[PDB]
């Protein structure tokens, strides 16, 4: 996946799409394209226990510091469990067994954390298989999200700005300042070309994404 | 920041 992004996104910013005679940004956007999965929230306790997110779908998950997952569904109800390698099993928090005791009330803290303190990111965006956050790493300046559907997220500290990077669409997802979401197709800023906002942004991208590329 | 952003 992520060696198809880099791609996309090394064509894109070889094409310095901000230097263009005519920069026709609205042009590259495609309502078709809008990711169906994206971090709501997220909380940070990786020096006790790991990282705690929410999708938009309202779903909840955790990546424990040994490497492990735990996914609450929007029911409230099913559990998704991936081991180190990989292995899935499905569980219920009403038929599941005593050895996970821990994670499902570590998993229940960061829920209910979530539930009264945080804002959900892309709110008002009306969105396949359940993603689990494969990786993710921080920066002074962004937190990185990598999804197992092959998509990026990146959300910047300071404007609270994201971007959401889809291998399969070929399409970025940018929310700016105030909070207004457009999508485009990476070839259609080939052609038109984009803000220098967002051209710093997908420059920064290629760097957080073949940082990416070698954790593997 | 420990956690995203709050309301």
């Amino acid at each position: 996946h992520l060696s198809d992004m880099l791609q996309q996104l090394h064509s894109v910013n070889a094409s310095k799409p901000s230097e263009r005679g005519l920069v026709r940004q609205e042009e590259a956007e495609d309502p078709a394209c809008i990711p169906i999965f994206w971090v709501s929230k997220w909380v940070d306790y990786s020096d006790k226990y790991g990282l705690g997110y929410q999708l938009c779908d309202n779903s909840v998950g955790v990546l424990f510091n040994d490497s492990t997952r735990l996914i609450l569904y929007n029911d409230g109800d099913s559990l998704q469990y991936i081991e180190r390698d990989g292995t899935e099993s499905y569980l219920t928090v009403s038929s599941h067994p005593n050895s996970l005791m821990k994670k499902i009330t570590l998993l229940k803290y960061f829920r209910n954390y979530m539930s009264e303190h945080l804002l959900k990111a892309g709110a008002n965006i009306t969105p396949a298989r359940l993603p689990y956050l494969r990786t993710w790493f921080r920066t002074r300046s962004a937190i990185i999200l990598h999804l197992s559907n092959g998509s990026v997220q990146i959300n910047f500290f300071q404007d609270h700005t994201k971007l959401i990077l889809c291998p399969l669409m070929a399409a970025v997802t940018y929310i700016d300042e105030k909070r207004d979401f457009r999508t485009y197709r990476l070839s259609l800023l080939e052609e038109y070309g984009c803000c220098k906002e967002l051209a710093s942004r997908l420059r920064y991208a290629r760097t957080m994404v073949d940082k990416l590329l070698s954790s593997r | 920041p420990k956690t995203s952003t709050p309301r």
